[PDB]
């Protein structure tokens, strides 16, 4: 399948409280497999996957150094931020950041990305040419002519299309036998009647990796979009994920609902039913 | 400026009373990052728990995962109790073994 | 590095 590696950063001012919190993590796909909380006793960048522990004290070495200049110079965003909305410096804001590449079957790079947030909105976007600038007002726009003056893009592209895409096929070999692993969802509906005349059917997904699934119930082949509760999909704790589906149906007609289930990890789609 | 955490309840694997498991408390969906989450066993704040690394959404919004390794019995009753800058005064979720 | 090395150049 194809697959991706993303690192996400997260910079949080706190006035009267100390220098900004800086918390890095790195995901290949949804496994997390590095972390950096400035506010550890001793910050480094420290494993959370166990095929990421073979690297030796050259590598941690090197990602510690860069999450240290990283808080530093994102501390000094958010300092730069505060003028540039014409704050007060008596709040507490975030700049958040996301980045990483995309790579396909054959491990060749699908697409990069490096996109900013202040305060939990849009900031400033690398495009999809990796040379260009998405700036999403003006305080944005000071620091695309910055970046566009710096060369800045070219930097960016040089990394997305070569160090990222590097790592993250080394990644994917030295993990193989989980990143490269599909767990299918294990699936059943359950009845629970509400009066009389009503009941609810419920469709469960459980233990599967990765995360991306579609849980769908229709009634008499007609897809019930809009009358279907959706939650979120959530992690169980042990790599793999849960979702459920529901639909309110009147007694007596159950059999006229199935459920529909698309996941990686399934040659063929599913479709289940109540079975009483 | 600021979003309302979401909140769900639920154990790890289905849960049967007598065998272990793990309790979790998954909030989401929410801005700023600062969140106070307790698990609750009858009312009492459970102390052990932890809790995975801050991370976020494509929409920028926050999530975390709390959790604490339980043996659910018939009697006893856990809940989830959270406290965001959203929120007037604290959010109780209770566990409902069925969602 | 793995990480995304020169980010002094990413001052706004």
């Amino acid at each position: 399948g194809s697959h991706s590696m993303r690192y996400f950063y997260t910079a949080m001012s706190r006035p009267g409280r100390g220098e900004p919190r800086f918390i890095a993590v790195g995901y290949v796909d949804d496994t997390q497999f590095v972390r950096f909380d400035s506010d550890a006793a001793s910050p480094r960048m420290a494993p959370r996957a166990p095929w990421i522990e073979q690297e030796g004290p050259e590598y941690w070495d090197g990602e510690t150094r860069n999450m240290k200049a990283s808080a530093q110079t994102y501390r000094e965003n958010l300092r730069i931020a505060l003028r540039y909305y014409n704050q007060s410096e008596a709040g507490s804001h975030i700049i958040q950041v996301m980045y990483g590449c995309d790579v396909g079957p054959d491990g060749r790079l699908l697409r990069g990305h490096d996109q900013s947030a202040y305060d939990g909105k849009d900031y400033i976007a690398l495009n999809e040419d990796l040379s260009s600038w998405t700036a999403a007002d003006t305080a944005a726009q000071i620091t695309q002519r910055k970046w566009e003056a710096a060369r800045v893009a070219e930097q960016l592209r040089a990394y997305l299309e070569g160090l990222c895409v590097e790592w993250l096929r080394r990644y994917l070999e030295n993990g193989k036998e989980t990143l490269q692993r599909a767990d299918p969802p294990k699936t059943h509906v359950t009845h629970h009647p509400i009066s009389d005349h009503e009941a609810t059917l419920r469709c469960w997904a459980l233990g599967f990796y990765p995360a991306e699934i579609t849980l769908t119930w229709q009634r008499d082949g007609e897809d019930q979009t809009q009358d279907t509760e959706l939650v979120e999909t959530r992690p169980a704790g042990d790599r793999t994920f849960q979702k459920w589906a529901a639909v309110v149906v009147p007694s007596g007609e159950e059999q006229r609902y199935t459920c529909h289930v698309q996941h990686e990890g399934l040659p063929k789609p599913l479709t289940l039913r109540w079975e009483p | 400026i600021q979003r309302t955490p979401k909140i769900q309840v639920y154990s790890r694997h289905p849960a049967e009373n007598g065998k272990s498991n793990f309790l979790n408390c998954y909030v989401s969906g929410f801005h700023p990052s600062d969140i106070e989450v307790d698990l609750l066993k009858n009312g009492e704040r459970i102390e052990k728990v932890e809790h995975s690394d801050l991370s976020f959404s494509k929409d920028w919004s926050f999530y975390l995962l709390y959790y604490t390794e339980f043996t659910p019995t018939e009697k006893d009753e856990y809940a989830c109790r959270v406290n965001h800058v959203t929120l007037s005064q604290p959010k109780i979720v209770k566990w409902d073994r069925d969602m | 590095t793995s990480t995304f090395e020169d980010v002094k150049i990413l001052a706004f």
